[PDB]
């Protein structure tokens, strides 16, 4: 048995720019076991229609997964991931950096 | 293409 | 440049509720072009990419069929494993398998792989020169010796030297203006001193495919570099990639640093200057 | 110790309508692979089930059938009503568990004929006949003959018992029946085998011949209607003793 | 069907012969092969498989595969009547095989004493039938249906009494006719000899 805890990550598809439409990305990888919750965040609110990869592996065995939506970034807005997995003693939120 | 042999259980 | 093709299969035990969640996924190169998922209402092998939907009915069946026979020998093995590990009926446990084909420029045959994991650690492989086996531990080596009595080896080594790349060669044709293209990276430069002045630097790169680059930083020095920090490549969703990597230098504005950046296609080894 | 595949039943001769029940059982492996394919005459194999270890992968649905798996080693084929269509020779088959070169292996099949009329069915009349004294004389061998006639449907199993034991060499049967009333639909069939022995042990008047013909007809309970006994699965023999000169 | 496709034969060899099954296959991705061997009545009966380019041999058995021009082969050296079968040829598509038609192999005898005669068999008390064997005739002799006759005749036979060291060919023919003369039956291509 091997556990391990994943990495996060919070990007966007395109650059960030006010107005205009892009998707809202989190990367999590190097977790096992494979089940994970993952949810993008609205202003704390989740935002539901979250679509995500299908789950693969890399050389180690250890997973990743891709969550996504589409979404339009604005000033008076901020977004984040939320992960929960058996390896966290609590769940972690990740918050959306501009340039990240 | 899949393998369809050289498959077997453990 | 090489390329290569392989598959990924995950079989997870949930005991208590029924079967094992199954999931298949077959790349070429960085490239996700069929899946399966025992959870799905199709409960077919479906195609991810659109050059791999030019194959006829015939096809789908076959790897439909092939799929669910994996997914099924897995299940029976994930029994036969609690055996060998003397563990109880209670607990989820996870079966891993890999395999595939590399070739090079030419199109050969540069190397193949048949591995499999045990709850995320190695159970048994096949070695390098496709005739031996790497076998983990005194259950693996059970396995080593009924796998040598039925000739996997010289099976896989059927599928992976011929079949493999005889059809890893079909697909890159098949689909020659996707699979065998390549996306130059839009790079960049941030530096923010926000609060505290020292400033810092990671060369961007957007929108590029493959996802192998070899990004690095140096000023008029040889290849060595001792940082704490930098991101791992990681999928943008359309189909491409996004990376880079941080450095710390001096206070005031920028100084003078070059960014060695190295990725396929790419017309020559790109250094942003960027010096205002 | 090893592996092994049965099919029963051997053969089948039942009506249009009737409910159809084949099993297959395997020994010497678990978690196996298992196949049902139905063969027509002059053609391949044809799959109608592929059942992995824990359910079925293959997509074709016959019409009429239907397959299960009650146990690892069991499988079953059924129909609750079948066709004309559905005669044919029934064979079962089996693979190691995954994508391998195990297995591969064939039951011995089970043989259906369904009839709309079962007034057509007939067993057949046997009889021997014994060597002649001629070819005693121009070689020291004798032939005996074997008739099997007027027999419908046309898979009949002959058989030559010499002293109680079934013997095979110098025994040369008929691949295939032939037919009594070639132009008709319906015709009888017979069938013939000879059984040579040497004109010594013909003439010993010790030794016992006798032809058997297992028959497949109808089931006790079938309906039926016609003056006659009802023609059930039965073997008809003849015998003949040797004869010095 | 036309996934697998072999000539239908019935193929004919002399004994001692190769005999050569041929097979193509239209399922590109076919991976493993297999050649199945079925007495008339029988169930198939696997004789080998392969999954590599080139040749492949067991005892007298070679199976031939080259996959860019998608043909398996068979040889069957010194070949035997007993070898006298339909072969089939089957491609794994996938979790399954599925197979060809079949070529029916027909390996002649070598008679090494023909002595063609003609006999009419004794039958038992009951006797509404008269019963003439043809035998000992050459392996090249072909035996005619009966004449727009209600006399049957069957189709040659082969046998071996492992005894006598000897390999026989036999036809039987049959009446319940009166008229039915034992010298006339089997009217067709021969030059034998009647008994008296």
């Amino acid at each position: 048995m091997i556990q391990r805890t994943p990495k996060i990550q919070v990007y966007s598809r395109h650059p960030a720019e006010n107005g205009k439409s892009n998707f809202l990305n989190c990367y999590v990888s190097g977790f096992h076991p494979s089940d994970i919750e993952v949810d993008l965040l609205k202003n704390g609110e989740r935002i539901e229609k979250v679509e995500h990869s299908d789950l693969s592996f890399s050389k180690d065995w250890s997973f990743y997964l891709l969550y996504y939506t589409e979404f339009t970034p604005t000033e008076k807005d901020e977004y984040a991931c939320r992960v929960n997995h058996v390896t966290l003693s609590q769940p972690k939120i990740v918050k959306w950096d501009r340039d990240m | 293409e899949l393998a369809a042999i050289g498959i077997l259980t453990v | 440049g090489s390329h290569s093709m392989r598959y990924f299969f995950t079989s997870v035990s949930r005991p208590g509720r029924g079967e094992p969640r199954f999931i298949a996924v077959g790349y070429v190169d960085d490239t996700q072009f069929v899946r399966f998922d025992s959870d799905a209402a199709s409960q077919r092998m479906e195609p991810r990419a659109p050059w791999i939907e030019q194959e006829g009915p015939e096809y789908w069946d076959g790897e439909t069929r092939k799929v669910k026979a994996h997914s099924q020998t897995h299940r029976v093995d994930l029994g036969t494993l609690r055996g060998y590990y003397n563990q109880s009926e209670a607990g989820s446990h996870t079966v891993q398998r890999m395999y595939g084909c590399d070739v090079g420029s030419d199109w050969r045959f540069l190397r193949g792989y048949h591995q499999y994991a045990y709850d995320g650690k190695d159970y048994i492989a096949l070695k390098e020169d496709l005739r031996s086996w790497t076998a983990a531990d005194m259950a693996a080596q059970t396995t080593k010796h009924k796998w040598e009595a039925a000739h996997v080896a010289e099976q896989l080594r059927a599928y992976l030297e011929g079949t493999c790349v005889e059809w890893l060669r079909r697909y890159l044709e098949n689909g020659k203006e996707t699979l065998q293209r390549t996306d130059a990276p839009k790079t960049h430069m941030t530096h923010h001193a926000v609060s505290d002045h020292e400033a810092t630097l990671r060369c961007w790169a957007l929108s590029f495919y493959p996802a192998e680059i070899t990004l690095t930083w140096q000023r008029d020095g040889e290849d060595q570099t001792q940082d704490t920090e930098l991101v791992e490549t990681r999928p943008a969703g359309d189909g491409t990639f996004q990376k880079w990597a941080a450095v710390v230098v001096p206070s005031g504005q920028e100084q003078r640093y070059t960014c060695h950046v190295q990725h396929e296609g790419l017309p020559k080894p790109l250094t942003l200057r960027w010096e205002p | 110790m090893s592996q092994t595949i049965h099919q029963w039943p051997a053969t089948l001769v039942q009506p249009v309508g009737s409910p159809l029940s084949l099993e297959c059982t395997v020994e010497g492996t678990s978690n196996p692979n298992l196949y049902w394919y139905r063969q027509a005459a002059g053609r391949g194999p044809q799959l109608l089930f592929y059942w992995g270890p824990f359910g079925q992968i293959s997509s074709e649905v016959p019409q009429n059938l239907s397959a299960s798996r009650p146990q690892d080693r069991q499988f079953i084929l059924s129909s609750k009503k079948l066709l004309l269509s559905d005669s044919g020779f029934y064979l079962c088959a089996w693979s190691e568990t995954g994508l391998g070169m195990g297995g591969w292996q064939f039951g011995e099949g089970s043989r259906l004929t369904v009839l709309e009329d079962l007034k057509n069915v007939f067993p057949p009349e046997v009889a021997v006949f014994e060597p002649s004294e001629a070819e005693i004389s121009h070689t020291q061998k004798a032939t005996l003959v074997c008739l099997a006639t007027g027999f419908y449907p046309d898979h009949v199993e002959l058989s030559w018992w010499v002293n109680g034991k079934e013997v095979h060499s110098g025994v040369c049967t008929d691949p295939q029946p032939l037919k009594e009333q070639p132009a008709l639909n319906d015709s009888r069939y017979a069938l013939s085998s000879r059984l040579r022995v040497s004109a010594t042990f013909w003439q010993d008047p010790r030794n016992h011949f006798r032809c058997q013909v297992q028959f497949y007809g109808l089931s006790e309970n079938d309906e039926w209607t016609q003056d006659r006994a009802k023609p059930v699965t039965q073997i008809v023999s003849a015998e003949a003793w040797g004869r010095a000169d | 069907k036309q996934e697998v496709e072999q000539n239908s034969g019935p193929l004919s060899v002399p004994e001692g012969a190769i005999a050569s099954l041929n097979c193509t296959y239209s399922f590109l991705g076919s991976q493993s092969f297999f050649w199945y061997r079925q007495y008339s009545g029988k169930s198939p009966e696997l004789i080998m498989f392969t999954y590599r380019e080139g040749d492949k041999e067991d005892g007298r058995f070679t199976a031939q595969l080259n996959k860019a021009s998608q043909h398996v082969s068979l040889l069957i050296r010194d070949s035997q009547p007993s070898d006298s079968a339909t072969y089939l040829c089957a491609v794994n598509d996938g979790g399954r095989l599925t197979f060809g038609d079949g070529t029916t192999l027909t390996v002649k005898p070598n008679i090494q004493n023909p002595d063609p005669a003609v006999y009419q068999l004794r039958d038992s008390k009951s006797s509404d039938k008269s019963v003439c064997l043809f035998t000992d005739f050459d392996s090249q002799t072909n035996v005619s249906q009966s004449k727009d006759s209600d006399v049957y005749i069957t189709d040659k036979c082969v046998l071996d009494m492992r005894s006598m060291d000897f390999k026989s060919n036999s036809a039987v023919a049959w009446s319940n006719k009166s008229d039915f003369a034992c010298a006339n039956a089997f009217n067709n291509s021969i030059i034998p000899e009647d008994t008296f």
